[PDB]
């Protein structure tokens, strides 16, 4: 592997942060009254 | 032979651009 | 809410009105049958969709038809 | 008269009827001007709801 | 009626213990003879089910505990 | 030979299976006294197995790799006794049953209370209907040609299209 | 008030969590959205197709990138038969040290996954050799996906939006797709094979920097334009050829040998090149059939009207079918999915027996995974085709224009169709189950000679007609005096007969009574699934129980407990019930394939030939026997690389049972329970301060069925995939 | 006896009698003609 | 027929309390109020679960759903032979008379009632969905 640190970086993001942002945004969106 | 970090970052930039285009197409499908 | 329709095949037996648990149907004057009355649904917004009115209709196929849809608060039968 | 004679054997032409292409006996026909389905037909076999009789207009009943 | 049915069932168990069983052989040696009180007929190869339970007997090995109950009762 | 199958008479696997089954039965037999009833049962088993294998060999059954009779159902004249002959017997029996049942239904649709006749079968009527199934194919062909076998589509209930 | 389901006013006004579920689940039903116009519908479908193409190309580019970055593609190529392919690296923070060292395979420096998709063999066959080639391919496919995204955005713009009439131009679309999409693409692929793949397999290195310099044949394009094409087949590769090495290589680029490469046990590259060239010619010719703009061609509508038997047995024939098919997207979708499912089954059935990729036959787990994959995909596609046929009948079928044509005649005698399907299913099921139970009882009683073992002589006769000499029928390429044998002995038979008379491969495997019984089980499964699906499609518009089913739509729960009860009376419920049967049928198919190939690969085919005739053999010698290494993936004494497959095995079992939960208990229990829980939350201190906005409700009936079906299917797929991979890779045999 | 004969003519009693007779016939046939896979003719 | 007004001085039945009653919906969206006249003190069964004694005279009972009002009213009519009427009450103090809209129960035909939802054709004479494609209307709405 050319960059061994790069998995250790990316896996946490797409695993925890991306779901957090995605679900927070979708929860804010589906609970709008407009 | 094994790919280099320059190739890795080129792939990452290409994926970022494809993501921009995907978001654009999603916004075009939305409305 | 749900859409309830009455057809000219109705015989004015009133059995669909008595089976309704939310008082959606009522009998109105009519001249197309011996009973001189026909069912009607003036307040379908209270209909829950049980189709008990459908089970009580004696015609070959139903003179009263419930089509469901919308599923509003009164439709879902929620007390909370 | 309006439709078939009393007691006659009639065949049903209503597509939505449980007794389409089936034979029944006429019980009564109402002569009141305004009734849309005056002919009363009795059937030998019940439908899914358990009813063995129905009302038809003369134009959807044929003589055997 | 249920009591009559249960009586018939128990009478059947005791009959099958009397005739189609190796109860006495099991009494002579209870630690090495398998209890059996059901014997199949030799019709379609089902006779293989008459296994060697011991005591010079072949039959279905029963697991109802009737042998031990009759041993306790003094039969 | 009809898909590389040897006849079971000269099939070594068939004889091996014979020997193995007989040896297993004799091993089960060794633990019983000769005069005992279990011994008689096991000896009857041995005789039954021997006659079964002799019968299978005598009818020219086809054994594959190892000993297992295989059935040919392509219509070969040398194997008509496996599927065609018993198949025809089955067709005669099944058609008997169905034909007599149909006849009974016909004969009870003219009754005043047919449903009671279906839940409570008219045993004399049913029996004299059943007696008529001996020549069922002839009656079936006669009804087919006369037109009394198949109901016209104009008198059969159908759902809307 | 314009909430999350902006395409549905009714869902937006739902104050329950049903709004969220149905907005998620009804997003892609464009025809059902409010204020939907056919023009907007077609343009939205076009842009969604662009998006799907972009997603597919991203998926393949990611596969390429991961194999290039974390794989052993070069090491595998240097030594294919003793190197395990690597899919991608693993970075699981939850692993322990034993898990770290258990998953370090393929000569990696850390935990990796071993690929079972065949991408290594496929890319080695088509000429890719180094990681830089794969990286370039991945970058190129990223660019292609970006281009498709740009196109999808572009055709949605006001000045580049196509019109409805453009979307309904059937003749031009067929001409272009047959000529260019099918024919020219195959021509380009055979050009690749001639220029890159074949020279790579013969030791030459042809890339973009020497494409115009490298000469595919010593006599380049001379004999092509002179009509003496035989020059391109004069010197085929010898049987001592080593793939990728100049030793034993030839100079022919379009051969016709047939059979398999002796060293790779795969089809010759030159044979595939000639294949693609021939089908490209045929497709390019076929794409000139219809009339577009030049006064020559065909009118498909007029073809359909012309094809009516004069005797009236078919009624009006195919009159009005052109408009019915061109106006209904669901008819087109159903036809496309039917053809695609058939072709996917064909792909699965032809790649295991005729492996096109080098060193793919030796990779047993890859072959098994590929077969199971494409068979399950085909089954799902077939269910979709039938579901969309039902949707066509409900939503797009007009009896006025389709009057007495073939569709109306199918609707007229649908009772006969359904009754005959019922009879076929009943006969097959009764007799196959009875024979199996007979064999079970005979083995149970110790008398295996009393089994009813029916020899599949029809399929064996066909095998003999294909050149199989094992059964001794001696006809149609099994006999020397047959005219077919004499015609073919010069071109392919030297290779085909050698390949089919080799019993070490999967080309026309030997079959017996077990093969007879299992094929009849397969016929039962196909017939019963088709019965359910056709019954749903033809009773979709109505029935005696519900004559007005068309007004209620495709997926509705029921019609209430009146008239005896009307559960699962919709066509969507027919699809729901047919998904179970298709899962069962593909399970039988894959079980047979897998067991047959385990006993073939291990060399002991007698186990299958003796145990497949009774179901206890299936349970013990296949399921119980082959799961021993699977269930030992992790145990109190340690763990190994099969621990992940054991965990997935148990996971699939759990999801299967949760699907059972959603399928058995139906709705009311949960609605009352949720009422109680709402009371409890509203009465609890420190928690009644937190309030929901969407009133919690139990899942709806249709939603419950779909969720249970999804759980059932996911458990099915994961359990069988784990078992398949673990039992085919724990023992490479 | 009319009522007893009517009861004995009911579907379950007649089914029991007929199927028991059929089972006895098949069992006796297998007693005298057992373990046959081929109809000899 | 002049609809009656909802009196706020009507005593409620003797009930000991229950977990099935008014909830947050009653105070944010709506609830219902049923009134009936009884000749004597008798025990009836609450539609929400339990038993209560109705007053010897006017009664006033708060419900969360219209279906519970109909259930209690039907039991009162077919068991105690008691006339009843209920109202829909909103959080802002709006009261709507509901069940006898014209003073006569819906089972009995009454003049002055308009036919709503009545279709002048047979149920099987509906238009096909295909003919109504891309039109925002249903077959039964014609
Ligand atoms: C509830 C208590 C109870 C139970 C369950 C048993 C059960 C048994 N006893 Mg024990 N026994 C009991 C009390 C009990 N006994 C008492 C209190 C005594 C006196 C101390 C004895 C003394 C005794 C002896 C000495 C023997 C038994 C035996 C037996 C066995 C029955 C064998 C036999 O011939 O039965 C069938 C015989 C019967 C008399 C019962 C059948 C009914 C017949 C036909 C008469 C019916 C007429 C009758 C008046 C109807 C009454 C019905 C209703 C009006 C009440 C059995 C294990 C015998 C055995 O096998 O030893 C192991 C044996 O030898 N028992
Ligand atoms: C769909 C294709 C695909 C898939 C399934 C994966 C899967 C994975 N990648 Mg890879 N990757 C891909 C394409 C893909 N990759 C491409 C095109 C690039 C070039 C930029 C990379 C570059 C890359 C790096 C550098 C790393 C991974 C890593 C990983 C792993 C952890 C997830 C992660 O961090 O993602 C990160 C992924 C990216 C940054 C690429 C962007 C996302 C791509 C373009 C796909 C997005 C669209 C796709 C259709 C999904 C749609 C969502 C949904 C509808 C299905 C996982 C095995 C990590 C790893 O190896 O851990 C062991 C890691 O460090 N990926
Ligand atoms: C109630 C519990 C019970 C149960 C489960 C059994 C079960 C059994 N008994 Mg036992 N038995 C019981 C009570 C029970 N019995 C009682 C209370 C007695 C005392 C009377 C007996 C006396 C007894 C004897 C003496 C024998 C059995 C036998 C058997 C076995 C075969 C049954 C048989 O011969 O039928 C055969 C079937 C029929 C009799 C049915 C014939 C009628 C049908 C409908 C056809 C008619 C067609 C046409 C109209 C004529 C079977 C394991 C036999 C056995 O095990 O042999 C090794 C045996 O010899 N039993
Ligand atoms: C379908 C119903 C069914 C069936 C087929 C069986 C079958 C069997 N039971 Mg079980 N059993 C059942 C229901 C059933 N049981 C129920 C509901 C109870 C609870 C009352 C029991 C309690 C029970 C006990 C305690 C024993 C059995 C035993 C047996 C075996 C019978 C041996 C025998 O004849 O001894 C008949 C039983 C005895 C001689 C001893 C019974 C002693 C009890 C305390 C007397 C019953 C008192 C009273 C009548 C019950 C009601 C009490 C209530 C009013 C408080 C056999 C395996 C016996 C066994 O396993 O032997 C190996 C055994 O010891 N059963
Ligand atoms: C859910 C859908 C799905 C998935 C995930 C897979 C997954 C897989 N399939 Mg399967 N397949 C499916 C559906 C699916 N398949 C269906 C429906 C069919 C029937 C058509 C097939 C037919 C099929 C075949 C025949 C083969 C596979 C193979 C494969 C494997 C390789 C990955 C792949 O396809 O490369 C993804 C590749 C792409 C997305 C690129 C495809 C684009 C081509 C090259 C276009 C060529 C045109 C060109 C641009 C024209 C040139 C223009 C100009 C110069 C003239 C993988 C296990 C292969 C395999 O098992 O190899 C080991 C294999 O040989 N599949
Ligand atoms: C669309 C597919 C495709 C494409 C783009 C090409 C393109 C090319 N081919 Mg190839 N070729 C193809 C299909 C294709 N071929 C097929 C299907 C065959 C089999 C008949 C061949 C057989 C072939 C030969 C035998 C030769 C070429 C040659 C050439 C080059 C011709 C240069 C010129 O005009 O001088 C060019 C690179 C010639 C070349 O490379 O000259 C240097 C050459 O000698 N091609
Ligand atoms: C070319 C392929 C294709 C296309 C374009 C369509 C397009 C369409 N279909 Mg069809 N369909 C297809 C293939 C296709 N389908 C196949 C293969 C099947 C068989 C399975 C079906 C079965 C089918 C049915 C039964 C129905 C449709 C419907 C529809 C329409 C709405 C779909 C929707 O709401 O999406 C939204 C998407 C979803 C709700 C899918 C959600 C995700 C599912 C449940 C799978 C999730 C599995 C799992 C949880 C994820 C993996 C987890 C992991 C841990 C393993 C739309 C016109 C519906 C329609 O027309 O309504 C009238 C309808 O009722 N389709
Ligand atoms: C092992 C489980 C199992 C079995 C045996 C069946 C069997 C059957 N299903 Mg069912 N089904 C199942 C699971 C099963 N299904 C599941 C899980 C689903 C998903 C929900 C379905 C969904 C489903 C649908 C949607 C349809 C079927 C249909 C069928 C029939 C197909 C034709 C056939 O095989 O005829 C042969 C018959 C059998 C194999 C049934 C068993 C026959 C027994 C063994 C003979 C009797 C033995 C004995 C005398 C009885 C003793 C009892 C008592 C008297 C002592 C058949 C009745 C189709 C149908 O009815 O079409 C006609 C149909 O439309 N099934
Ligand atoms: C549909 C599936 C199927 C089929 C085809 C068979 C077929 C067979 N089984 Mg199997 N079996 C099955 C299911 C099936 N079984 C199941 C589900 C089970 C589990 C319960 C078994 C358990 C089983 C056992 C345990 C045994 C068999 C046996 C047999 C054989 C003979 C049985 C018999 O009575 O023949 C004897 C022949 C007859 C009864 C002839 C019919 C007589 C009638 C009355 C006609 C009378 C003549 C007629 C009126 C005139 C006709 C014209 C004339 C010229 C002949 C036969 C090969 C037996 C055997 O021999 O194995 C090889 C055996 O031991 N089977
Ligand atoms: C419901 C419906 C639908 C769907 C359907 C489906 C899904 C179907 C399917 C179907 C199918 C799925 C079919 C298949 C078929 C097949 C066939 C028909 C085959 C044929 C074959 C042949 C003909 C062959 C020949 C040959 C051989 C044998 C081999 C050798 C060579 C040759 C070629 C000679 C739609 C939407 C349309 C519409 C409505 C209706
Ligand atoms: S709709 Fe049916 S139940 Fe209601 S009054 Fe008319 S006929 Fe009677």
């Amino acid at each position: 592997m050319t960059a061994s640190y790069l998995p250790s970086i990316f896996v946490p993001l797409i695993g925890l942060v991306f779901p957090a942002i995605t679900m927070a945004s979708l929860f804010i969106y589906i609970e709008q009254d407009e | 032979t094994s790919i280099s970090d320059s190739q890795i970052i080129v792939a990452l930039v290409s994926a970022f651009i494809t993501g921009i285009l995907a978001l654009r197409l999603g916004k075009s499908l939305y409305q | 809410a749900h859409s309830v329709k009455i057809y000219d095949t109705c015989i004015g037996c009133t059995q669909c009105v008595r089976a309704c648990p939310t008082d959606v149907l009522e009998m109105v004057p009519w001249d197309g049958c011996k009973a001189s009355q026909i069912a009607s649904a003036p307040r379908t917004e209270d209909c829950v969709g049980c189709k008990r009115c459908e089970s009580a209709c004696p015609t070959d196929f139903l003179s009263v038809r419930v089509y469901l849809g919308a599923e509003t608060t009164r439709s879902m039968g929620l007390a909370y | 008269v309006i439709g078939p004679k009393r007691g006659s054997i009639v065949k049903v032409l209503r597509r939505e009827s449980y007794w389409f292409n089936d034979t029944g006996k006429v019980v009564a026909v109402d002569q009141a001007p305004g009734v849309r389905y005056p002919v009363v037909v009795r059937f030998d076999k019940v439908n899914y709801a358990g009813v063995s009789t129905n009302n038809y207009s003369p134009d959807e009943l044929e003589q055997s | 009626g249920q009591l009559a049915v249960i009586f018939i069932w128990l009478s059947g168990m005791y009959f099958h213990g009397a005739r189609f069983s190796n109860y006495e052989a099991w009494l002579s040696d209870p630690t090495h003879i398998k209890p059996s009180a059901q014997v199949v007929w030799p019709i379609v190869g089902q006779k293989i089910l008459n296994g060697d339970v011991g005591g010079g007997f072949q039959g279905i090995q029963i697991t109802s505990g009737f042998f031990q109950l009759w041993r306790a009762s003094g039969i | 030979d009809v898909a590389g199958l040897t006849p079971c008479k000269e099939s070594k696997g068939f004889a091996k299976r014979q020997k193995q089954e007989i040896k297993k039965l004799e091993g089960r037999l060794k633990l019983y006294a000769p005069d005992s009833a279990p011994a008689l049962a096991i000896n009857a088993t041995i005789e039954k197995t021997k006659r079964r294998f002799e019968f299978y060999g005598n009818q020219g059954l086809l054994c594959g790799t190892d000993g297992l009779p295989h059935l040919i159902v392509d219509g070969d004249q040398a194997h008509l006794g496996e599927f065609v002959y018993p198949g025809l017997v089955f067709l005669y029996i099944a058609g008997w049953i169905g034909w007599v049942g149909r006849a009974y239904l016909i004969d009870v649709r003219t009754s005043k209370k047919p449903t009671e006749k279906e839940i409570i079968i008219d045993v004399p009527l049913a029996l004299r209907i059943m007696s008529k199934g001996l020549t069922w194919p002839v009656a079936a062909i006669g009804e087919l040609r006369s037109g009394k076998l198949v109901e016209k589509s104009s008198n059969i209930t159908v759902s809307p299209r | 008030a314009s909430r999350f389901p902006k395409f549905s006013r009714g869902l937006s006004q739902d104050p329950t969590t049903r709004r969220i579920w149905f907005g998620i689940a009804t997003a892609h039903d464009f025809e059902s959205h409010d204020d939907m116009t056919e023009e907007r519908l077609y343009q939205k479908i076009f842009a969604s197709h662009f998006g799907q193409l972009a997603i597919i190309f991203l998926w393949t580019s990611g596969n390429l990138f991961h194999v290039a970055w974390q794989g052993n593609f070069e090491a595998w190529g240097q030594d294919p038969l003793h190197v395990r392919p690597i899919a991608h690296a693993i970075w699981d923070p939850h692993f322990g040290q034993p898990a770290v060292e258990a998953f370090t395979r393929g000569g990696a420096s850390g935990p990796v996954n071993i690929a079972y998709s065949g991408v290594y063999q496929w890319w080695y066959t088509i000429g890719l050799r180094t990681n830089q080639d794969l990286y370039g391919g991945s970058i190129f496919l990223l660019f292609v996906s970006a281009l498709f995204l740009i196109a999808g955005w572009l055709h949605l713009q006001p000045k580049w939006k196509p019109s409805v009439s453009w979307f309904k131009n059937a003749e031009s679309r067929l001409n272009h797709h047959l000529s260019g999409l099918f024919g020219v693409s195959s021509l380009a692929w055979t050009g690749h094979l001639v220029h890159v793949a074949i020279p790579e397999s013969r030791g030459e290195h042809v890339r973009w920097n020497n494409l115009l310099t490298a000469l595919p044949h010593p006599q380049g394009l001379g004999p092509f334009f002179a009509g003496q094409w035989n020059v391109y087949a004069q010197n085929p590769d010898s049987n001592s050829h080593l793939f990728g090495t100049s030793e034993g290589a030839g100079t022919a680029i379009l051969t016709f040998l047939g059979g398999f490469h002796p060293q790779t046990q795969s089809l010759w590259l030159t044979d595939m090149a000639h294949h693609h060239l021939a089908i490209a010619v045929i497709f390019i010719i076929a794409g000139h059939m219809y009339r577009t703009n030049f006064g020559i061609g065909h009118s498909m509508k007029e073809i359909l009207e012309a094809h009516t038997p004069p005797g009236g047995r078919l009624g009006r024939g195919h009159k009005g079918l052109y408009d019915t098919i061109n106006n209904s997207l669901h008819f087109q979708l159903g036809l496309a999915l039917a053809s695609l499912g058939v072709i996917t089954s064909l792909v699965a059935q032809h790649m295991y027996s005729l492996p096109p990729y080098a060193f793919l036959a030796q990779d047993f787990t890859t072959q098994a995974a590929l077969y199971t994959h494409h068979q399950y995909i085909a089954g799902f596609i077939m269910t979709g085709a039938f579901a969309h046929g039902a949707i066509f009948f409900i939503r797009d079928y007009n009896p006025e224009q389709n009057k007495d044509n073939v569709l109306a005649r199918m609707l007229e005698h649908k009772e006969a169709i359904i009754s005959h399907l019922s009879w076929a299913s009943l006969f097959l099921g009764f007799h196959t189950l009875g024979l199996y139970v007979h064999n079970d009882v005979m083995l149970a009683f110790g008398t295996p000679e009393k089994q009813i073992l029916i020899e599949p002589v029809f399929a064996q006769w066909i095998q003999s007609a294909h050149g199989k000499a094992l059964y001794g029928f001696d006809v149609l390429l099994s006999s020397a005096d047959s005219p077919a044998f004499n015609a073919g002995q010069t071109l392919w038979l030297p290779g085909w007969l050698d390949a089919i008379n080799n019993n070490s491969n999967s080309l026309f495997l030997t079959i017996g009574p077990g093969d007879f019984l299992v094929h009849h089980a397969i016929a039962l499964g196909l017939h019963t699934t088709t019965l359910i699906l056709v019954k749903g499609a033809l009773d979709a518009r109505g029935s005696k129980l519900m004559p007005d089913k068309k007004e209620f739509g495709y997926s509705f729960p029921c019609d209430g407990p009146g008239r005896g009860g009307t559960c699962d009376i919709s066509a969507w419920d027919a699809f729901y019930l047919a998904v179970f049967w298709m899962l069962n049928t593909i399970g039988w198919v894959t079980f047979y394939w897998h067991w047959k190939h385990i006993t073939l690969w291990q060399g002991n085919v007698a186990q299958f030939n003796e145990s497949s005739t009774y179901l206890m053999g299936w349970l013990r010698d296949y399921l119980w026997l082959n799961s021993s290494q699977l269930i030992n993936g992790y145990n109190p004494f340690g763990m190994n690389s099969l621990s992940v497959w054991a965990w997935m095995f148990l996971f699939g079992h759990l999801v299967w049972a949760t699907g059972f939960m959603f399928l058995i208990s139906w709705r009311g229990y949960w609605q009352e329970l949720i009422e109680t829980l709402a009371w409890a939350h509203e009465r609890t201190p420190l928690a009644n301060l937190v309030r929901w906005k969407d009133k919690p409700v139990a899942l709806s009936i249709v939603q419950a069925r779909l969720v249970g079906l999804a759980h059932f299917s996911v458990g099915y797929i994961f359990t069988y995939a784990a078992f398949l991979i673990a039992s085919t890779s724990g023992k490479f045999g | 006896m009319q009522d007893v004969k009517t009861y004995l003519s009911t579907a379950p009693v007649l089914a029991t009698l007929w199927f028991g007779f059929l089972a006895g016939l098949l069992i006796e046939i297998n007693r005298f003609f057992p373990d046959a896979l081929v109809l000899p003719l | 027929f002049t609809p009656p007004t909802l009196n706020a001085d009507t005593p409620a039945p003797i009930f000991g309390g229950s977990t099935g009653g008014l909830l947050r919906k009653a105070q944010v969206e709506e609830f219902y109020v049923i009134t009936w006249e009884s000749p004597k003190e008798q025990i009836f069964e609450m539609p929400t679960g339990g038993a209560a004694i109705m007053r010897s005279g006017p009664n006033l009972l708060k419900l969360a759903r219209k279906e519970q009002c109909l259930a209690l009213g039907a039991r009162l009519r077919t068991k105690f032979k008691i006339q009843y009427q209920f109202y829909r009450v909103f959080p802002n103090g709006e009261v709507q008379y509901l069940h006898p809209k014209d003073g006569v129960y819906p089972e009995k035909v009454n003049a002055g009632r308009t036919a709503v939802g009545v279709n002048n054709r047979s149920i099987g004479q509906n238009a096909n969905p295909a003919e109504l494609k891309f039109a925002h209307k249903q077959a039964y709405d014609l």
